[PDB]
This record gives C-alpha cells, sequence and structure tokens, in this order.
C-alpha cells in the first residue's frame, strides 16, 4: 500500500519560516517525482511546486509567487521529501498536500515535456501564517425566547466570541446534553480571531424545568467557561 | 490559467460533462481529480485516454481544442464533490497548474428550506462596547445559501461574515452569518433582517432593539 | 546530453529476431557502460508488453526502450535491418509492422524522452531523410544522425 504522509505545519507569524516533511512508503520513491501542492482556506488547489528524479539531476520548479521563498528538497536514504518556506506570508495559509507525480506523453500527439500528473497524495498538514496571539473567548448567551421557538421546541445557544487559534470545544451540561446540539463551524473574522456558536434545540415544554450550561473549552489558552443560558425577563 | 465553471448541478443518474479552457490544453492533456472536504484528492483521468484502475468506469476524460472535459456517465450521489483539472500553464512548460475546480452537486436528496434562527446582541455583549447579530441557518437542501442584512429596511454589507455551508450529520446543510456593529448602531433602527435565499425562496428573520435579551 | 557514438550505428543481416536486434543494439551501450548488464534483456520485457511499431510509410520503424533507471547516460543506438522485420503495433493494433529501421532508446531523463520522441516524430515523418537512411553507410548516418541529436540538447 502507498502511504504519504505530512508533518511540521503549524502556526508562524507573517515574515517567518517553517518546513514541512512527507515520509513516503510503499513505492519506488527514490525514482519517483515528487509535487507539493497547497489548498488555501475556502479555496483551490495551487501547484507549489515539484522535485524530479535521479535522472534529472533532482531539478526543482516552483510556483511564480513562492519562487525565491521556497526549497523542495529529499532525503531518499530516509523516503522524506521536505518543503521549506522563507518570508511566509498570510496567503501562504492553507493545507498542503504531498503528492507521488507521474509523466504521461503521447507520441503522435503530445508536446514537450508531456504532462505530470499526481497519482497517489497525502492527507495534508496545515499552516496557518498569522500575527495574531493566543486568546481566550469571550463567552455570550443566546437566550431562547418567543422569536426563537418554532411550536413544539426551542432554541438557545452560545456565542463563543474573539478566540486564537483554533480550535474550542462546546459541550453542554458536562457532556449530559447530547442530542439536539448543533455547534456551527467557526468564523474568521479580519481582525484574526475566530467566532462560533453552539445551539441545542430542547422542549418547549422544558425551559422552566430544565437547565442549560454550555461548556466552553479553550486548550491554547488554557481556558474554560461554563456559561448559564436562560430565558430573558 | 485553467478555467472551469464555478458550480454545475445534475440528476442523480444523469449524464454530466464539466470543461476545463486554457492556452496550453492545445498542446497538453489534462488530468483530472477528486476531492471531498478534509479528505485526500484522487486522480480519476489523465492523459488521452488513462483512467487509473480502481477508478470507476463512469468517469471518462476527453480533449477538443483549447478544452478538456470529464464526463461522468451516470451520475451517483457519491459524485457529489469539487473536481479539479490540472496541466501545463503554459505550452512546453516544466511548471503544472490547476483549474480553479468545479463544485458538482448531485440531486439525490429533496430540496429542504433552510430553518433560520436570528438572535440579537445579548445585554451581556451590549456591556462590552461591541454588538453582534447571529444568524444560524441549518436543514438545507442542497447546499447553497446568499444571505443578506438588512437594517430596517436599508441593506448593510460592513461588518457581515458568512461561513461556507457544511454538510450536516444528517446530509443537510448549515451555515451562520454574524453582523458586527456598534451598541449606538444597534439601539438607533427599529429592527435589524437576516434573510436567507436559497433556491430562489427568500425567508427572513427580524429582531428588535425593543429588548427581549 | 545524449551520448551517440559511431558503433551506437549498426546495419543488421538478414535473418535475425527482435531478440537478435535488440541484444546487437543493446552490446555497444553495455560495453560503454551506459546502461546496466542485463539491459537487452529489460528492453525484450518491456516490448513483449508495450511494443513500440510504428507502421509509417514508406520505412517502418521502432523505437524499443525500457525504463530510464536502468540507463546510467543518456545514450541511443540506431539499427538499419537488411530485410523488413515485424514488431507488434504500438497503438494496440493487431496487424504487426514491417521496421527496417530502429532507434534503440536509453535514455533517464524525462525532459530528454520527450525532446527525442518529439524528433523521432518529426524525423519518420521526412520521407527524404528516411530513404537517405536505407542507403547511406554507418559512417554517413553517424554523421547525419549526430548532428540532428545536438541540435536536441540545445
Amino acid at each position: 500500500e502507498v502511504q504519504l504522509v505530512e508533518s511540521g505545519g503549524g502556526l508562524v507569524k507573517p515574515g517567518g519560516s517553517l518546513r514541512l516533511s512527507c515520509s513516503a512508503s510503499g513505492f519506488d520513491f527514490d525514482n519517483a517525482w515528487m509535487t507539493w501542492v497547497r489548498q488555501p482556506p475556502g479555496k483551490g488547489l495551487e501547484w507549489v511546486g515539484r522535485i524530479t528524479g535521479p535522472g534529472e539531476g533532482w531539478s526543482v520548479d516552483y510556483a511564480a509567487p513562492v519562487e525565491g521563498r521556497f526549497t523542495i528538497s529529499r532525503l531518499n536514504s530516509i523516503n522524506f521529501l521536505y518543503l521549506e518556506m522563507n518570508n511566509l506570508r498570510m496567503e501562504d495559509s492553507g493545507l498542503y498536500f504531498c503528492a507521488r507525480t507521474g509523466k504521461y506523453y503521447d507520441f503522435w500527439s503530445g508536446y514537450p515535456p508531456g504532462e505530470e500528473y499526481f497519482q497517489d497524495w497525502g492527507r495534508g498538514t496545515l499552516v496557518t501564517v498569522s500575527s495574531a496571539s493566543t486568546k481566550g473567548p469571550s463567552v455570550f448567551p443566546l437566550a431562547p425566547s418567543s422569536k426563537s421557538t418554532s411550536g413544539g421546541t426551542a432554541a438557545l445557544g452560545c456565542l463563543v466570541k474573539d478566540y486564537f487559534p483554533e480550535p474550542v470545544t462546546v459541550s453542554w451540561n458536562s457532556g449530559a446534553l447530547t442530542s439536539g446540539v448543533h455547534t456551527f463551524p467557526a468564523v474568521l473574522q479580519s481582525s484574526g480571531l475566530y467566532s462560533l456558536s453552539s445551539v441545542v434545540t430542547v422542549p418547549s415544554s422544558s425551559l422552566g424545568t430544565q437547565t442549560y450550561i454550555c461548556n466552553v473549552n479553550h486548550k491554547p489558552s488554557n481556558t474554560k467557561v461554563d456559561k448559564r443560558v436562560e430565558p430573558k425577563s | 490559467e485553467l478555467t472551469q465553471e464555478t458550480g454545475v448541478s445534475v440528476a442523480l443518474g444523469d449524464t454530466v460533462t464539466i470543461t476545463c479552457e486554457g492556452d496550453s490544453l492545445e498542446s497538453h492533456y489534462a488530468s483530472w481529480y477528486q476531492k471531498k472536504p478534509g479528505q485526500a484528492p484522487i486522480l480519476l483521468f489523465y492523459g488521452k485516454n488513462n483512467r487509473p484502475s480502481g477508478v470507476p468506469d463512469r468517469f471518462s476524460g476527453s480533449a477538443s481544442g483549447n478544452e478538456a472535459s470529464l464526463t461522468i456517465s451516470g451520475a451517483q450521489a457519491e459524485d457529489d464533490a469539487e473536481y479539479y483539472c490540472s496541466s501545463r500553464d503554459k505550452s512546453g512548460s516544466r511548471l503544472s497548474v490547476f483549474g480553479g475546480g468545479t463544485k458538482l452537486t448531485v440531486l439525490s436528496q429533496p430540496k429542504a428550506a433552510p430553518s433560520v434562527t436570528l438572535f440579537p446582541p445579548s445585554s451581556e455583549e451590549l456591556q462590552a462596547n461591541k454588538a453582534t447579530l447571529v444568524c444560524l441557518i441549518s436543514d438545507f437542501y442542497p447546499g447553497a445559501v446568499t444571505v443578506a442584512w438588512k437594517a430596517d429596511s436599508s441593506p448593510v454589507k460592513a461588518g457581515v461574515e458568512t461561513t461556507t455551508p457544511s454538510k450536516q450529520s444528517n446530509n443537510k446543510y448549515a451555515a451562520s452569518s454574524y453582523l458586527s456593529l456598534t451598541p449606538e448602531q444597534w439601539k438607533s433602527h427599529r429592527s435589524y433582517s437576516c434573510q436567507v435565499t436559497h433556491e430562489g425562496s427568500t425567508v427572513e428573520k427580524t429582531v428588535a432593539p425593543t429588548e427581549c435579551s | 546530453g545524449i551520448h551517440f557514438r559511431r558503433h551506437y550505428v549498426r546495419h543488421l543481416p538478414k535473418e535475425v529476431s527482435q531478440n537478435d536486434i535488440i541484444k546487437a543494439l543493446a552490446s555497444p551501450l553495455i560495453n560503454d557502460g551506459m546502461v546496466v548488464s542485463d539491459f537487452a534483456d529489460h528492453v525484450i520485457t518491456r516490448e513483449q508488453n508495450f511494443p513500440t511499431g510504428l507502421p509509417v510509410e514508406p520505412v517502418g520503424v521502432a523505437i524499443p526502450h525500457t525504463d530510464s533507471k536502468y540507463v546510467r547516460q543518456n545514450a541511443i543506438s540506431v539499427g538499419i535491418l537488411a530485410e523488413p522485420v515485424n514488431f507488434e503495433d504500438a497503438g494496440g493494433e493487431p496487424d504487426p509492422v514491417p521496421v527496417r529501421v530502429v532507434f534503440m532508446l536509453a535514455l533517464g531523463n524525462w525532459f530528454d524522452i520527450t525532446n527525442v520522441l518529439w524528433w523521432i516524430k518529426a524525423v519518420i515523418q521526412d520521407e527524404d531523410f528516411m530513404q537517405q537512411l536505407l542507403v547511406m553507410n554507418d559512417d554517413e548516418i553517424y554523421q547525419s544522425i549526430y548532428t540532428r541529436i545536438s541540435e536536441l540538447e540545445h
């Protein structure tokens, strides 16, 4: 079985450096061409660069916006591929994939140097370039009301505001309330900080009797918050 | 350098063609990749007529002029995914490039209108010098909505943050939108509104500073 | 670059088989250490599985090769056949291809492979030049092919 396993992704400030690693097994790595591809948040796949094989003397080609700041290399004795990234910018943020690269050329209709295709991929390593600092959330209640009640059930939640970096975990009643719980994925604000919301749909006929406490845990800042959400008067 | 259509829709069981256009395709073949969120891309087709074995036979590629095409004959629900083309950026180049990707929606479920819930700023947050409108959009299908905000009746573009829709555990989609404003702006107008348009149907929720939180 | 030397050209007699052609054309490449010792055997293996017969007019052509990992330095060896010998068709065709001109490729660099296939495609479509390959002696063929190869490396 082919396996490609990327590592080294993480948080880095604008202007800093990071080194990605890709461990390869299950194929003839020493003779394989290998490509790095990245996916910016909410965006498409972007070709980053490619290192060739022994017959080409391990030459490398790079995408224009990355040329002079990125270096690709390999250490064949341990089946590793590397990507070294300097003067990182916010737009370098995203998920970086390792890909085993095939070569294709059709004799009668092809044109040099044919085409490269990506026949096995890793799962990616995440690169976050951001000048923000670790910060725990503020947690605000989303009170149920007559406006958040369809008829049979009611909606209430917790607004988890202005934290960094991801992630934050939200449970209700210490993990006792699981049914009807919906934690929405975070939004990234132009400030550099994240916000999300968790809402729980509960019996309209229980808001006076049942307690609802959301439990917000932000490991990167060592912050836990417990917040009772009740109807307002 | 390689252009694809942003999104296409297909009915279950039909045939759909996705195309990719660029000068270099007049000299080079394209390869094709499927990608779903949180999963590695998969090569579907490359070259004149090469389907890697293990790829289902309903996928096929072709080429004509400055265009390359991926055809799925009998779209299955698994095929709902993003599709990327790739080739040389320029004829004779050693570099490569991808197209921007096409989102293929395979309609395998009844259309479902979004449930919209709109929360006003909490009094706690008003006591900090900030104010957040929270519009939660749930259980819609297919997974594309647009969201518009209104101050009274006039629209507001400043301070809006909307997430991309995300697949829930029951195969429908969710999204959330946030309108950030100052507490003076919030108490100023008579109401604000979150407007969610989905398949030409706009559903609107409204909250007022006449309190409740 | 690509090594092409005088004993990388040779005329071959009337009673040679596909395997004899491969071994003859590979002999000088082995002798010069351009390729591994069993290089001919891998070309036969690769040919049995992926034939390289080109049924072009007026003269049939073959481009036998193996994997680049069996190459130590880029080289090409050329064979002119007395009688036509049949190669299976490269485009999966069932009909065999009569071949009198053979280009054995021993290329370890993908950019040379594609540059060389492109060049061969232009060469076999030159009816004049093909007809010369059937009458020139080894020194003439080597002189003609060598100056053309040199036009690829640049």
